[PDB]
This record gives C-alpha cells, structure tokens and sequence, in this order.
C-alpha cells in the first residue's frame, strides 16, 4: 500500500519518528540557512566589473570643422538651410559634433572692429543659427565655434594686441552662449599672449556655464613640449596639432609620435588631428589617408578631422579650390569649381556606394564606436609590431579586447606581431574578429587567425576578442 | 462576475519572462518593431488557446478535466503525455526561469557595473525556492496572504517599469527612439523561442480559463473575459515595450540582464526604490503559484489512483500538503541546476505548444466527428486550427534551432507514456514491494504528522 492509516499511525506516533522528525526538521532548514550563507558568501567573495569609466566629450567619437558655409556645403549658396541638410548629413557619419566656423565679425586685421560676439550677416543672423543650433540639437549634434577674431584678414589673431578680443573672447561666450553654442575652437596659440592662461581662464569661465562647454587648443607647432606646457595650464581642451602631422609618411616614427602624446598626455583627456586645422587629405593621399583616419580614430582620444576629409578632399590637388580655402564637392551637382573633372567617389553618393570610401570606412568607423565602449574608452596598449605595422590592444575599461593591426602602406607584410610584449591584462586570443579593413577585400566579420595573419597592401585592421587578460 | 474572472487572470498570470523576453525577442529577431508585435502575437495565440479552453469546458464539463477533458476525447494515457509532463517540464522550468530571473534581479543592484556570473542566482534562487515551500507548508491560507502580499507588489512591479515608461512617453522619447521599424520578411525568418517567449510570460491563464468555467458566471460569457483579457495583456505587453524603448534604449535592452535593473539605472534619484523588491516578489508569487500547482496536480494524480497518497496531504501541525511541496522542491531544483533560460524555455515551448496542440487538435477532430462542442461563443475551427498551425510549425522549426534540448524535451514527453504504465497498466507490482512500501509509507507519516487524502 503506497500509504498507511491514519488511526495505525496514532497506534503508533512514537518520539522515534516525531521527535526524529524534528530533528530532521532543525536538519533541513540548517542545511538551507547553509546554503543561503553560500549564496551570500559566494556573492561578497565575487569580484566587481570595472567601474564603466567613461567621459562625454573627451576621448570618444568624432567631431569635423567647418570654416566657409559655402565650402562646406559645395556651394554655391552657402547658406543656413544647406548647413542644416548636411547636419542629417553628419548624421548619417554618426559625429559627435563639429566646430561652427568663425562665423562672427572677423576683420581684415583689425583687432578693435572685430566682433568676437555680433555675427557677420553674410553667413546669417544669430536667429538663424539658433534654429540652426536648435536642429542640431534636435540631430544629437554639437556645437563648437571657432573664434579666430581676425578670420576676414591675414594673421588670425591680428599679429598685434589680443587683450582687446581676449575680453570679447569672454563676451562673446555669453554671445554665443546665448546662441546656444557648447564651445569654441581656438587656433594658432603661436600668436597669442600666453593663450595657455587665457585657456585656462576662458575655459573656467565656460566651465562656469557648463562642465561642458569645450574649447579647442589647436596649435601649428609641433613642440609637444610646448604643447604640454599649455596642458600644464589647462587640461580641459581638446587639441590639434601640426605635432600630429609630424607624423610624416613614416609608420614606426608615428607610432612612437602617438605614444609620445599619450606620455605627455598622461591620463588628461586625448584628441587627435595630425594638423591644427588642415584638410588631412590635402596633407596626405589615400593610401596613408585611409590609414590615418582609421588610426587616429581608433587612437585614445577625441579624433577631431576637417569637413572634406572623411569625403578625400584634397583640395591642394583640385582645381578651383586652393587647400587654404577648399569646397566639400559632396554632390554631383557640387563641381562648378572642376565641372565634371571630379567622381562620385569625391561626393558622399559615390562613396556611400563605395564601402572603402573615406565616407564609409568612416562610417562604419563611427557605427562601431558608437556601440564599441572600448573605442570610447580603454588601454590601447602599446602593442609592438614589425616596420610600418601599428598594432594596439585596446582593454576595455570593463571586460572586452579588440587589436588594432596597421599595414602601413602599400606592402604585403605579414602579421609581424610581437605577443610576447604583452602583459596579462593584455593577454588577448588569436581569433580576431574583423571589424574593420582598409582593403575592403579582407574577411570582415571573420575571427582572423592571428598566428597564421597575413597583411596586406594598405591594411588597416580592426580587430574584436574577448577579454583574455 | 466575468471581469473578476479578468482580473482573475490579468492579475494573476503575467510577467513571467517580462525581464527575459525583451532580449528573448530582440536578439532572436532584428526589426524591431516586429519583435514587440510578437509580443502582441502571443498574446493573440493565447486569445485562441482560452478561446478553445472555453469551448473544451462547455464540450465536456464532466470532470473538472482542466485538461482531463481531452482525455476523455483522447482516453487516459495522454494523461502522463499530458499532465506528468507538464509536471515534468513546464512547471519546474518556469519555477527555475522565474526564480533565476529573481535571482539574477537580486545580483545586480550590488553588481551594477556589468552582468554578474553564475552566484546567488542559482543558490539563493534555490535557497528562496525552499524558503517559499515552506511559506507554502505553513497553513496555505497564510502563504495565500503572502501571495496577495507578492500580487499586490506585482502588479507594482508592472507599473514600476511602466509608468516610467509613461513618463517618457511623454517626454516625446518614443520620437526619439522612433528608428525601430517593421517590415516584411519573404523567406520568413525569425526563431521560436522569441514567438513563445511572450507566452512564456503570459501562460497559465489556460486552465483558469476552467476556473472562470467554474466561476460564477454565465459560461457563455467567459469568452468575453478572455476577449477582454488577451488585449489587455497585449496592452501591457505595449506598454512594456515603451518602457523599454521609451526608457531604455534598444542597445540597454541587449545587455543580457535584469532589465528592471538596467531600467531602474536610467531613472532619476534613489532609483533602487524607484524599481524595487516588488520583482522579486511578483517572481515569489508566481513561484508559489506553480508550487501549489504542483502540488495540487500532485493530489490530483493520487485522486486519478496513479500516484500513492502519500504524496500529498497533511502534516496536521500546519494542515498542509507538505510531500506535496517535498516532491516540487528537487524537481524546481534540478531545473535550477541547469540553469539556462532559454533551454528551460525551449523545453516549456514545446510543451506548451504541443499539449494547448492536444486540446485544440480533439476540438478540431470533434466539431468534424462528434461535435456540439457547446461553443460559449460563436467562433470557427479556425480559431483552434490556426493556433495549432503556429504551434506546430514553431515546433518544428525550434527542434531545427536546438535539435539538443528540443530533442530532450520531446523525448521527456515521449517518456510521460512509459511512466503511465508503470502507474496504471504495469505488468504487475510485487506484494513484497506493497508491504514495504506501506511500512516505509507509514514511518514517513509518523515523521509527518499526518491526515490522509480522504
């Protein structure tokens, strides 16, 4: 029988059994409370995940510059509206921002006419670029002004006194803060009375009206000393720098240029421009071109380009525009300036049909980063490669790997990658996802054998791993 | 009292992969608009499943046959194909799912940086599965307050993603958030789990569907519950959604974890509080709702004369049906063992779809061969045929997506038959086994303390 009466079981309910019963009873929830002290214990001897360290601004995404309106849009017309189509524009790169050119009233060299505040009518009014800045807004798009006073003349900072515009400088924070405008681009430092102090002043100031509001300390010299002098004043601005453009077309050198900024660096918020503000792809032609963005993108820091750079502008080898004052032929339709003498591949359309593009590579450059919290922030360690070949792993402020692996030029390398000068945190696993590639051709997506690798001819590559530390 | 029968069933059943199944549809599609529209469609398959219930109640309202009925169109047999099974699998495994699912909610207010690792997730999940059997073994009616105490808090634990939700709807978020899409898939893509996974929160109501039979009302107007009820569970499954799309992010969503938690992050102030315990304790009620499940078909199988007794009954001190509770607690415990949502899933999918294949199936046969079916409301065969098309085809296709544990689920259900025999039709059972399973039978009720099923 599968049970026993009742009326046998009270013949019958002896202490043997009850009491056992109880006994088994203090057992059973003692046996739990073990348990449950398990699930604490185990739980206070677990380990936490970094705490993900991250800031806004600084060292993440992308921003490009703006000077003339008319350059900017192809044009043409120059106007606002065509700005704010670009801005979708923009969009579709996935920027951060961009810098606003020195839309104010720069003079012809006269520091006491300039309007570092009152906007120059011939590119708007500052209701129009407050809806401007509004639908910026609107498009996650920031905001950053280039006050170069003397813009309209020669020296931009009037090779004379720049107390006068220094104040305006401040003035015109407010100006523009009231435009609704999160920073402000600052060039050559070089013809300034000590900018590193007017940085630091201005800077807090605009901290003062937010965290927040960030200037850009571009500079034409190359003396990272200097350079870090002006970070000894003032952290907090994002730089640009012809230090970068020291770089030359030499890749060992440049990987130990960038090293360089980062020990200078040190821990400050990073950026990158291998120029104060020069159209990259007037510097250097595409087979380094394409390199160089992926790198400086996939470098610690902020990369920071000029329009008409993600789009191969190189407006030194365009007839109809001189590099110091270029057109972003981003249409078909935006050549007047070299009527048909120009491709598609130079317009976003050609090269958004074209997934090696400057335009694409870009891109999906920035889609990657845009998701990749280790490209927004990690260690891109210093990982050792043969002559011509950039290669970092980049350790996610949290748990997850990626390798950069730069074939720098056009040479059919082979992986050429020291392992061995990796510590534990770097560990990393051979099976390297491809994320991106700068010979289009190379197995995106595919976990690449890292011993068996094979490089080739201008071959960027972007790798994702899992956090083998 | 046909809108209490809804509250009776929107009240109670819900949620129960509601921090599971947005990633449980989101990375098993790509759209994503398409993916909260399975949402709506499984709330739309549970229209049909209770619509069919309703019909089976009317056809055959003999027994109380909460599935019972089908056995007397199919015989006694499937009852192990059925019930056991059910037993076996769906019960335990969405205990497991949903205890996990509190365990992992648990974990990670502490862990707040990224997804914990295998931990208290199992254990406490475990450690809470006891404690709530013995909530359960102390005199029912104060584990019932407990759980309207858990029901209360649940059906804040809805809110407490949804008004937020709201909240940000308001804000415009959803314009914000407006790039999820829909679209058209020729080849017609996706993957099953993700088409159950909505079910899987919402499941259950299927038998209340005969308590609502049972409850004071006109039969006739039970379907008009379940017409009212599946839209509003569709509602709140849009509703969730938004808090999801509205709050969070599509990206935050693929984070593989306690959403509630990850949602309770982007809100504003003591954000702890703002998405509090009421998650843990909407698990607890539903844990303790498939706990007396259990333990309630357990009495029922020792009333059908297949299992002994024994295993159920009292346990005079409390008056409660503790081996009853004894048997649910290994079986939950080894569902927690292994651990994987979504293979607990895949075994719930097949279950489900399969057994709501059975009911539908003798439905569909009888209005063909021996109808009056008693319908309560006027609906077609194609309300339990297009049901049954989904369920299959999701059947198949989800054996195809994990021929292991699909495999293994169907299998387990094969082997409900077998076990039938050894309960009823076996060969013949060992008077020596009789006698000591009787002696053995009545030492364990003398530990017990006991009154047995009268």
């Amino acid at each position: 029988t599968g049970l026993s009466k009742e009326e046998l079981l009270k013949v019958a309910g002896s202490p043997g059994w009850v009491r056992t019963r109880w006994a088994l009873l203090l057992l059973f929830w003692l046996g739990w409370l073990g348990m449950l002290a398990g699930a604490v214990v185990i739980i206070v001897r677990a380990p936490r995940c970094r705490e993900l360290p991250a800031q806004k601004w600084w060292h993440t995404g992308a921003l490009y510059r703006i000077g003339d309106l008319q350059a900017f849009q192809g044009h043409g017309a120059g106007n606002l509206a065509g700005l704010k189509g670009r801005l979708d524009y923009l969009s579709s790169l996935k920027v951060k921002g961009l810098v606003l050119g020195p839309i104010h009233k720069n003079q012809k060299d006269d520091v006491a006419q300039t309007d570092l505040l009152q906007i120059d009518p011939n590119f708007g009014s500052k209701e129009d670029f407050d809806s401007l800045l509004q639908s910026a807004k609107k498009k996650s798009i920031r905001v950053i002004l280039d006050l170069t006073p003397n813009y309209r003349g020669e020296n931009s900072w009037f090779s004379t006194q720049v107390d006068t515009v220094a104040t305006k400088v401040k003035d015109a924070l407010e100006f523009w803060l009231q435009a609704g405008v999160d920073g402000f681009q600052v060039r050559d430092i070089e013809n300034l009375k000590d900018a590193s102090s007017f940085l630091a002043e201005w800077q807090n100031i605009t901290k003062g009206f937010s965290e927040d509001r960030l200037l850009i300390a571009g500079t034409n010299s190359s003396d990272l000393q200097q350079i870090l002098s002006l970070l000894e004043s003032n952290k907090d601005l994002l730089l640009t720098s012809s230090y970068l453009s020291d770089s030359g077309s030499t890749g060992e050198h440049t990987k130990s240029l960038v090293t360089q900024y980062l020990n200078a660096t040190g821990n400050r918020w990073c950026s990158w421009s291998l120029s104060q503000a020069r159209l990259l792809t007037s510097f250097l032609p595409a087979q380094l071109l394409r390199l160089y963005q992926l790198m400086l993108f996939t470098l610690p820091g902020t990369p920071v380009f000029s329009y008409g750079d993600e789009i191969g502008l190189d407006a030194a080898a365009l007839p109809g525009q001189p590099m110091e004052a270029p057109v972003m032929l981003w249409d078909e339709s935006s050549f007047p300036d070299i009527p048909g003498a120009v491709s598609a591949n130079m317009t976003v359309k050609g090269q958004s049909e074209d997934p090696g593009s400057l335009l694409s590579l870009f891109r999906r450059l920035s889609d990657q980063r845009s998701k990749e919290r280790s490209l927004l922030h990690g260690d891109f360690h210093a990982f050792s490669a043969g002559p011509g070949l950039f290669s970092y792993i980049r350790h996610w402020d949290q748990n997850e790997r990626f390798l950069v692996v730069l074939n720098f030029g056009d040479v059919g390398l082979s992986a050429g990658l020291q392992a061995s000068d990796l510590p534990a945190s770097a560990s990393l696993p051979a099976k390297a996802d491809l994320l991106l590639s700068t010979q289009p051709g190379r197995e995106e997506g595919s976990p690449l054998e890292l011993e068996r690798l094979k490089l080739e001819p201008h071959e960027g590559l972007l790798l994702r791993f899992p956090y083998a530390a | 009292t046909l809108l209490d029968g809804v509250s009776l069933i929107v009240g109670t059943i819900i949620g129960a992969g509601i921090f599971v199944s947005p990633k449980g549809v989101l990375k098993n599609t790509g759209s994503v608009g398409l993916s909260l529209v399975i949402w709506a469609v499984c709330g739309v398959l549970s229209l049909f499943g209770a619509l069919c219930y309703a019909e089976l109640g009317t056809t055959i309202p003999k027994s109380g046959g909460a599935y019972l009925y089908i056995l007397e169109t199919f015989g006694p047999l499937p009852a192990f194909l059925r019930g056991w099974n059910e037993l076996l699998i769906i019960r335990p495994a969405s205990t497991a799912v949903i205890s996990l699912a509190f365990g992992n909610y648990i974990l990670e207010p502490f862990f707040p940086t990224c997804e914990p690792p295998e931990l208290a997730i199992k254990l406490l999940a475990a450690v809470g599965i006891l404690l709530l059997t013995v909530l359960n073994s102390l005199s029912v009616k104060w584990s019932a307050r407990v759980q309207d105490f858990f029901t209360a808090a649940k059906l804040l634990a809805l809110l407490i993603i949804i008004v937020p939700g709201v909240v940000q709807l308001i804000k415009g978020q959803t314009q914000n958030f407006k790039d999820a899409f829909e679209g058209s898939d020729p080849s017609i893509g996706g993957l099953p789990l993700a088409f159950y996974s909505g079910l899987y929160a919402y499941v259950g109501w299927d038998y209340l569907n005969f308590v609502t039979e049972e409850v004071k009302n006109p039969e006739k107007n039970i379907p008009l519950a379940i017409v009212i009820s599946m839209p509003i569970v569709t509602v709140a499954y849009v509703l969730t959604n938004v808090a999801y799309f509205t709050t969070l992010s599509p990206e935050e969503l693929l984070l593989s974890n306690a959403v509630a938690v990850t949602f309770g992050e982007r809100l504003l102030g003591n954000f702890s509080w703002a998405v509090p315990i009421f998650v843990a304790l909407s698990c607890f009620g539903s844990l303790n709702g498939s706990l007396f499940a259990m333990s309630r078909l357990f009495y029922v199988a020792a009333r059908e004369g297949h299992l002994p007794k024994i295993l159920s009954m009292i346990h005079v001190r409390r008056h409660t049906p503790l081996p009853a509770l004894i048997v649910s607690g290994p079986l939950t415990a080894i569902m927690l063992f292994l651990g994987d949502l979504f293979s607990l899933i895949n075994f719930m999918s097949f279950g489900t779809w399969l057994f709501y294949g059975l009911v539908v199936a003798g439905l569909i046969y009888l209005r063909y061969k021996k109808p009056d079916l008693h319908r309560p409301i006027k609906v077609p065969l194609f309300i339990p045929i297009l049901f049954l098309l989904t369920c299959l085809f999701l059947v198949a296709v989800s054996l195809y997506s994990d021929p292991v544990n699909c495999g293994i689920g169907f299998v387990i259900i094969l082997t409900g038959v077998p076990v039938y025999f050894l309960f009823v039709y076996w060969d013949k059972k060992p008077k020596w086994f009789r006698r000591i399973s009787e002696k053995i039978t009545r030492h364990l009720q003398l530990l017990l303390e006991v009154v047995p099923e009268e």
